[PDB]
RNA sequence: GCCGC
């Protein structure tokens, strides 16, 4: 290694019989209830902001309605008519736009608490946000002539729209997990390609079993011999490390010598590597190849990160043999976004030009690719 | 500080014959605080056990 | 000659009294000797990996005819240096490469072989380096390795104080130790049985191990006991005579000699009696018969008549038997010794206690007892004996056990074999039985003769050896499956265990750790350091009084005042600063010869055993001019004590006082008038301070500031020092001298100083040059000092102007009053830096990209970030600030209508990246100091990398090009020459470049041979140095290979300073230690006639009872030498000429009562006299040395000659009122220091914060936001003052409860002030835990 | 490992 990360923090507790034992974090729900406890609240209106307050998701958006939460109270006198009052008492909390029903509802309770004498605070409070949000979507040309002003005054008034906040309680979240991946199986680039498997930690188990339970028994102190007790538990433990380390290790080399296509040359080269044709290749079953192939990831220099991703099982028709509709996605991001301004990337015209390029996939199954990850470029 | 030293030994509880007759204003030999070093250790030993 | 050039600048006025016999060794040669023995090869196999190789190697598998055979090994060419090692992380190592070779032995042709693979070298591992100064940068850190103090091996024999059955009986025991291997003992039971624990198991007679060895009964009785002939023939039963054993007896009947009576019936045993009946020579006598019942038959008589016989050995004698016996014909009876005065009755009732009389009985009789499983077949049983003891492989005594062993028991020869033999046992069981009877002693455990030491390279040599012995096993097996095509990289190379087992050792370990990087002295501190713990060592627990008490025997190899104080007090020792490490690892400390009455300059060192066999004179003893001892009488010590001798009786001489103090304490001046046990605190303290702005010298030294500077290896130290060419913050060139030189390629020295750099204590190591330009330097000659340096000399304080008064309850205890002045001058102020780094890996939804750019964050947070999104550098930062701009992607497929319309108003992400970014932790101001952005290899380099690439590239170029101009400069000079010899166009020539087209041709000679080896030796010379550039700068830019996840580390460096407080911990270094409790205006602080304030004032009171005279005695002397600079400053400001400067210079030099240091300004030049006047123009830096030093007179005459009062007390005035204080108060100067204890780093407050998810209390420390603990002891406080509420208060609510804590919260925002407390979350978990096991419990109602 | 006992 070149350059090597310092060590990342750590702790664990000392002095303290149950070990490690833990520690409390803030969340968007803790810290709003904890609002909830210091307002002047009633018993009632304290059991509607709860009520609403578990509701709220980790945007910090209202994620069930106004009405399923009179519906869940159950009592009289608790109509939407106080739920509402409590919802914007709640709503003026200290991530502002905090439990807001949509996002035109997060804009105006931000909007509300400014210095009402803003240079275009009435120009944005309701005429761009409470009206005509689909054409700030837009281009919102004729915009301009819809709210009687000058496209100069606009070009300013969507910017105090856009410096308004989008998603108002993920800034208060914390977000400690960063979920890295170890890459229990790395691969380098060799005049073949060979591939390795990592993290087996199988020696170093094998070694602190001996060192515990062969050492106990070894250790003569005790009458008799401990030869059955725990030689024979840690020699099940290796044998079963094992077996996972070499079955992981056979299935990865089989989806390698598929797929080294994907890794030369260009990425989307992948074949539609069904189950079956790695349990043939390892003379086992699909399930137990399945399983296995779920969540174990592989580092690649430019490869992606995911066994599963091989599978593409997308026949598609295409003109000669078959193909991966993942190979022909990305071959569709790529064309749609190398386009003209104007961009047609018509689905019948992207179907068109893929079916010539020797692709016979339907008109439609293009819509579907490319609304996976992307919009049409005015193709309506 | 101004007369004798005086009498100690504590490597085991006995009394060294010849004692420190120097005080410390003037200085100490290297015996004398060597002699010396023993009952400063059995001293700060004993504070921490 | 007299003076160097570094010493020349600044001469401290030593005080001497005493010529040294030698200098001060380095005190890092030991880690340096044991690392080179290391890694070192040997012709033998005595030192270096070489010795484990040939004790591995060969191997061959079992019935394989296939062997390995190795030979020779070599150490590669480390990748980076220490300082790219440091920078970026990893560990400084070298590659191990080993050549061996692959024989296939014929199976038909016996003793013959077919093949022979002889292939290059193999690759296993990577040996870690140790650096110049003696440390193992292993993962970009410092890591000292500390030696170990264990017992030898071999044997020892002991009593246990002779206080275990309370019956005041003494039991002797006797114990092995091998270097690896099982032990043995043998122990004596209440009842004198002999008993043998082996390897710690159930105590067993000694009986059983003797027969093992076959050996019978008989011939054991024989061994064990001295044998005495009893002869009946013809009726008489006669007695032999052995006078000499027939010490003690009383005479049953009449002793006649001859037929003439010698000694009668129940006379009087007197020596006389013995000598008169040796002096007559008698034969055999005749005794009643009656006698002969008590003693014991020794052989077997076997009956020629019939196979019946009395075989009962051990056994006594009846009437009847001896009719049996007369008629069987035995005429001559065999019994042993049966006397009881010095010997007296074992083995044989060992005998008498167990049965088993064979071979195959006693070992499995050891079999089952050692190993209490299945029994055995007479194999098992075979094969464990020769496992537990004299097994080759199994267990080994070392060279250093063996001499042991063999010294104990008296033998001439030292070499042996690694193994115990039948001799070894039966030699120990024998001194063991004599130790009881009389004869010999029990030796001491804690006697350094007995304790020995173990450094780096031996312990890294035993792990290498286990990593052997681990990939030798694995190497068996392949070799029977191994085919003649199997290579040795084939034959399970096995570089994992090796490896795996070094960086063990040497990463996490016992005695590995971080080196102290506060001062020099404290990483030479560390880096000298002796440990009893460890693997092999004891624990803290497991120590006792004993082991931790001073011994006689550490009078030149441990100092006895240099020794934590709490938990590890006795345990942790430093060397002496002469003390010395034998070949086999005992202590060592050098003496001078003394031959006839007069001492000899030869120098011979000696252990503790060969110093306690000779009487050793003071080194404080007289001498003459020829060297013979002024006083008759001298003190010496002898055996552990000390008296009176005469000179002639001495056979050696203390080299120097300091012999006994280590060199931290050989840093305190006037130690001897110090309290030992306050001197260790003194010492202890001195490795805690931390290096302020400025080094500043002290008035008041040993002479050993200058030993600790240079052998720190924190200067920059001239190697082979010339003329001083260019001299810069940052670099010195220096001319080498042409009077030594490297032939070809000439030559310049090129020094790096370090800048500003983080230390492992987070302060600041920095270098500064000393010289100034065209300055001539020596070899050893110091060109920049480094932290707490000045001019070469240790500086770790600084000198304040100290009043020794009462002020107004404000150094009220240990307070120190100090003043403004001091604040304002910046002194005790310090740098401290600070390391944050940020890292990018890929995640499952997808690469972690580092961009300027951040969701949700406005402008003012993006001020300072660069176009990579990285702070500027030179920045200052406060509080949150962002250092590195980092966004993470996360996980969102279905797009729902508003996350769409979300989309199109704002951005494409809309903000779904979240923000993970560097911030800096509250509490940290910094400034951007310096940033090490590092880059996967092929991914796409950050914008501001390749400024720092550029940065490293041009820092190159610019060092390398100077050599080349050099030698380009003189290879025109040798063409200018030539041309000259003929052909010469003088300005001409030098006008036109590439020699004016090389001058033509000229004559033949010149243009054949001349010039045209010029052009082929500047093409050769700019190729090569274009290869070389091309190399380097290849080398910079390279894709930095990372961990598989890791795609991106940027490391960010802040620097702040520490300004003086009160709540800052101060000390001197006596032993006298404070805190600040006010920071004063000048105005206030006392005065002197000249209107001169001091700087601190210290209590009086702190004196007398801690015993800290020197103290005072450095005050003084630190008055008189400032006295003496001052005088000097007077003169140079109205610029006298240099004639009377020079004679006061010289006068206050040779100022003392026989000092040996001798300085006369006669061969002083005139410009550096002037340069040394100006040097000490603020004082003249005294040197005392430790035990032999200054005296009240000679403090008195150089007080004098300041102009100062004798007494070294002044009047002061009151700076608040003007009044003169009563008695006059003493004024000086004394070293303070400022140690690594500060308020900012331990001031803690906590309102509310998280809580443990068990027991739902709040976390504990700071750097966590913790709580403080409300312990037992503070429980039953508030119960003794009666205070209900309080203790509920803080018992429930504030602490467990979590609904309590909620309401209370609550109720204190509303103003209430109402506890409603609950039940803790912990009796609810205690409950749980009680349920979980079988019991049932309950709260009633 | 260190600090205050």
């Amino acid at each position: 290694t070149a350059g090597t990360p310092s060590g990342n923090g750590v702790d664990y507790q000392d002095d303290e019989l149950p070990v490690y034992q833990g520690e409390t974090t803030q969340s968007l729900q803790d810290y709003l209830m904890w609002q909830v406890e210091l307002t002047p609240f009633t018993d009632t209106d304290r059991a509607i902001a709860t009520s609403i307050v578990d509701a709220v998701d980790d945007t910090g958006y209202l994620t069930i309605q106004i009405e399923d939460i009179v519906d869940s109270i159950g009592d009289d006198e608790i109509g939407l008519e106080e739920v509402e009052a409590v919802l914007k008492r709640i709503q003026r909390f200290d991530p502002v736009g905090v439990a807001a029903k949509d996002l035109r509802d997060c804009l105006l309770i931000q909007l509300s608490q400014f210095a009402k004498e803003t240079p275009w605070l009435e120009e944005a409070r309701l005429i761009i946000s409470d009206h005509l949000d689909l054409l700030a979507n837009h281009d919102f040309r004729t915009l301009m002539r819809v709210t009687r002003l000058k496209e100069e005054v606009l070009k300013e008034a969507v910017n105090l729209i856009q410096s308004l906040d989008p998603r108002p309680g993920q800034s208060i979240q914390t977000g400690e997990p960063e979920y890295v991946i170890p890459d229990v199986l790395v691969r380098k680039v060799n005049d073949r390609w060979v591939v390795e498997l990592n993290s087996d930690s199988l020696p170093r188990l094998k070694i602190n079993q001996q060192y515990a339970a062969m050492g106990n028994s070894a250790r003569n102190d005790a009458d008799g011999q401990f030869i059955r007790s725990n030689l024979q538990e840690a020699r099940w433990l290796i044998k079963s490390l094992e077996s996972a380390n070499d079955t992981l290790l056979r299935v990865s080399r089989c989806i390698v010598e598929q797929q080294q296509a994907f890794f030369e040359q260009g990425e989307e080269y992948m074949k539609p590597m069904v189950l079956a044709d790695i349990a043939q290749a390892v003379e086992m079953h699909e399930s137990t190849i399945s399983r296995v192939t779920t969540q174990k990831y592989l580092h690649s220099p430019r490869g992606i990160f995911e066994l599963k991703y091989f599978f593409s099982s997308h026949v598609n028709t295409e003109g000669g043999g078959e193909a991966s509709s993942t190979a022909i996605r990305a071959l569709v991001k790529k064309l749609i976004a190398a386009e003209n301004p104007a961009k047609p990337l018509s689905d019948s015209k992207l179907t068109s030009m893929l079916s010539e390029q020797g692709i016979m996939v339907a008109r439609r199954t293009v819509a579907k690719y490319r609304e996976s990850l992307s919009i049409p470029p005015s193709n309506q | 500080l101004a007369g004798m030293r005086g009498l100690m030994a504590k490597p085991d509880g006995s009394i060294i014959e010849t004692p420190i007759t120097a005080n410390f204003r003037e200085g100490l030999n290297v015996l004398q605080y060597f002699i010396s070093t023993h009952g400063a250790r059995k001293g700060l030993a004993d504070t921490a056990l | 000659m007299v003076y160097s050039y570094t010493e020349k600048k600044r001469i401290r006025k030593d005080f001497g009294k005493r010529p040294q016999v030698l200098d001060v060794p380095y005190l890092l040669s030991i880690q340096l000797d044991s690392f080179q023995k290391f890694i070192e090869q040997d012709p033998e196999g005595q030192y270096g990996l070489e010795a484990a190789f040939r004790s591995v190697f060969p191997i061959q598998s079992y019935s394989g005819n296939s062997e390995l055979q190795y030979v020779s090994y070599r150490l590669g060419e480390p990748v980076f240096d220490v300082q790219e090692c440091q920078i970026r992380g990893v560990t400084y190592s070298a590659p191990l490469r080993v050549k061996l070779r692959l024989v296939i032995y014929e199976r038909e042709a016996p003793e013959g072989t077919v093949k022979d693979i002889k292939e290059q070298e193999v690759y296993m591992g990577e040996i870690p380096l140790m650096t110049d100064n003696g440390t193992f940068v292993i993962n970009g850190t410092e890591r000292v390795i500390v030696s170990q103090l264990h017992r030898s091996p071999g044997v020892f024999f002991d009593s246990d104080k002779g206080k275990t059955h309370s019956s005041g009986k003494v039991l002797y025991n006797a114990r092995i130790i091998p270097y690896r291997g099982s032990w043995l003992d043998f122990e004596f039971d209440p009842k004198d049985n002999l008993f043998v624990r082996i390897d710690r198991r159930r105590k067993l007679p000694a009986t059983i191990i003797l027969r093992a060895l076959n050996y019978t009964t008989e011939q054991i009785l024989d061994l064990f006991f001295e044998k005495v002939i009893f002869e009946i023939r013809d009726n008489k039963l006669q007695m032999e005579l052995v006078p000499e054993r027939l010490r003690g007896e009383t005479a049953s009947f009449d002793i006649e000699a001859n037929g003439k009576v010698y000694v009668e019936k129940g006379r009087r045993i007197t020596a006389r009696h013995i000598r008169q009946l040796e002096k007559d020579d008698v034969k055999l006598i005749e005794v009643p018969v009656e006698y002969i019942a008590g003693k014991v038959v020794a052989k077997d008589y076997i009956d020629e008549s019939t196979g019946e016989l009395i075989c009962a050995a051990n056994m006594e004698l009846s009437l009847d038997l001896l009719a049996k016996l007369s008629q069987s014909g035995h005429k001559r009876i065999e019994t042993l010794f049966t006397n009881d005065l010095d010997h007296g009755p074992y083995i044989s009732e060992t005998l008498r206690v167990d049965p088993t009389n064979d071979r195959l009985s006693a070992l499995v009789e050891i079999y089952r007892m050692m190993r209490p499983g299945e029994p055995p077949t007479r194999e098992a049983a075979e094969s464990l004996f020769e496992n537990l003891f004299f097994s080759e492989d199994r267990y080994d005594l070392s060279a250093v056990g063996r001499m042991k062993f063999n010294r104990s028991l008296l033998r001439e020869e030292i070499e042996g074999s690694g193994i115990l033999s039948k001799d070894d046992i039966i030699d120990v069981m024998k001194k063991l039985i004599d130790i009881r009877n009389g004869k010999g002693e029990v030796d001491d455990i804690d006697h350094l003769g007995n304790r020995r030491i173990r450094s780096v390279g031996e312990m890294a040599e035993n792990q290498f050896r286990v990593g052997l012995v681990r990939v030798e096993r694995a190497v068996k097996e392949r070799l029977s499956l191994g085919d003649l095509d199997t290579l040795m990289p084939q034959d399970m190379i096995n570089a994992k265990p090796i490896s795996a087992a070094v960086k063990e050792f040497f990463g996490s370990s016992q005695l590995s750790q971080f080196m102290d990087q506060n001062n020099p002295l404290s990483e030479i501190t560390h880096k000298r350091r002796i440990s009893a713990l460890g693997p092999g060592g004891l624990t803290r627990e497991r120590a006792g009084f004993e082991v931790r008490d001073v011994h006689p025997t550490h009078y030149g190899r441990v100092c006895p005042i240099e020794t934590p104080e709490g938990p590890n007090i006795g345990l942790i020792n430093s060397l002496s600063v002469y003390a010395q490490t034998n070949e086999y690892g005992f202590l060592e400390t050098p003496y001078r010869k003394v031959t006839d009455g007069v001492v000899t300059d030869e120098i011979h060192y000696l252990s503790a055993i060969e110093e306690g066999n000779y009487v050793i004179a003071q080194a404080n003893s007289n001498l003459d001019e020829e060297g013979h001892f002024v006083e008759d009488l001298v003190t010496c010590r002898s055996k552990g004590e000390s008296s009176l001798f005469s000179r002639d009786q001495v056979d050696y001489m203390d080299v120097s006082t300091q012999q006994v103090v280590s060199v931290g304490a050989s840093l305190i001046p006037f130690l001897e008038h110090d309290d030992a046990n306050r001197a260790l605190m003194g010492a202890n303290m001195q490795r805690q301070a931390v290096p302020t702005l400025r080094a500043d010298k002290p008035l008041v030294g040993t002479g050993m500031e200058r030993a600790v500077a240079v052998d720190s290896g924190v200067t920059a130290v001239a190697k082979r020092g010339g003329v001083v060419q260019y001299v810069d913050a940052s670099r010195i060139v220096i001319k080498v001298n042409e009077d030594e030189m490297y032939p070809g390629e000439a030559g310049i020295d090129i020094y790096n100083l370090t800048k500003y750099t983080r230390s492992n204590q987070n302060t600041c190591i920095n270098q500064m040059p000393c010289v100034s330009l065209g300055e001539p330097v020596e070899r050893g000659d110091v060109l920049a000092d480094g932290p707490s340096t000045d001019l070469g000399e240790l500086a770790l304080g600084q000198n304040m102007r100290v009043a020794f008064m009462p002020w107004n309850g404000y150094n009220f205890e240990d307070s120190i009053l100090v003043s403004e002045r001091v604040v304002q001058e910046d002194r005790f102020t310090t740098i401290h830096i600070q390391e944050l780094a940020c890292v990018s890996r890929d995640t499952k939804l997808g690469p972690e990209e580092i961009t300027a750019d951040i969701p949700n964050v406005g402008e003012a947070a993006l001020s300072k970030l660069d176009e990579s999104g990285i702070v500027y550098i030179g920045a200052e930062v406060t509080g949150g600030d962002i250092l590195v701009g980092k966004v993470t992607p996360k996980g969102e497929t279905q797009l729902t209508p508003e996350e769409k319309l979300l989309r199109a108003i704002f951005g494409e992400k809309a903000s779904d990246v979240k923000d993970s970014s560097l911030r800096v932790p509250n509490g940290v101001s910094g400034t951007v100091i310096d940033v090490q952005v590092f880059t996967r290899d092929g991914v796409e380099k950050d914008k501001r990398a390749l400024e720092i690439e550029e940065m490293q590239l041009k820092q190159a170029k610019k060092d390398l090009s100077e050599e080349l101009q050099i030698l380009e400069a003189g290879l025109f000079s040798r063409i200018r020459a030539v041309l000259v010899a003929g052909g010469v166009e003088a300005e001409k020539l030098d006008k036109l470049p590439r020699d004016r087209w090389l001058e033509l041709g000229l004559t033949d000679e010149e243009k054949q041979n001349q010039l045209e080896q010029l052009a082929e030796q500047y093409d050769e010379l700019k190729h090569e140095f274009e290869k070389k550039l091309e190399a380097k700068r290849r080398k910079i830019t390279q894709g930095d290979d990372l961990a598989p996840g890791v795609l991106k580390i940027v490391k960010v460096y802040l620097a702040v300073k520490r300004r003086i407080q009160p709540g800052d911990k101060m000390a001197g270094r006596h032993g006298n230690k404070g805190v600040i409790s006010k920071i004063n205006p000048i105005e206030d602080m006392p005065y002197d006639e000249n209107g001169t304030p001091v700087d601190i004032v210290l209590n009086p009171l702190g004196v007398p009872s801690r015993m800290n005279i020197g103290q005072i005695l450095e005050t003084h002397l630190g008055m008189a030498a400032k006295g003496i600079g001052d005088k000097i400053n007077a003169m140079l400001k109205q610029q006298q000429e240099v004639a009377k400067l020079r004679e006061f210079i010289q006068r206050a030099y040779d100022l003392g009562a026989d000092v040996r240091q001798k300085v006369d300004l006669s061969t002083f030049s005139d410009e550096e006299v002037m340069r040394l006047a100006e040097n000490l123009r603020k004082g003249m830096p005294i040197a005392t040395p430790v035990f032999d030093g200054a005296k009240e007179a000679e403090i008195k005459e150089l007080l004098k000659l300041g102009d100062l009062p004798t007494s070294g007390q002044i009047r002061l005035y009151d700076g608040r009122t003007g009044e003169q204080f009563e008695r006059p108060v003493t004024v000086g100067y004394m070293y303070m220091l400022k140690l690594n204890h500060l308020v900012d780093d331990k001031m803690h407050a906590r309102s509310t914060g998280s809580y443990s998810l068990v027991t739902q209390q709040p976390l504990g420390g700071k750097a966590q936001f913790g709580g403080q603990r409300f312990g037992e002891m503070e429980v039953w406080a508030l119960e003794a003052y009666g205070a209900a509420y309080t203790l509920q208060e803080m018992l429930t609510v504030k602490s467990d409860d979590v609904n309590g804590r909620t309401k209370m919260y609550k109720n204190i925002v509303d103003g209430n002030h109402q506890m409603e407390p609950g039940m803790p979350e912990s009796f609810n978990v205690l409950l749980k835990e009680i349920r979980s096991l079988g019991i049932n419990i309950e709260l009633e109602d």
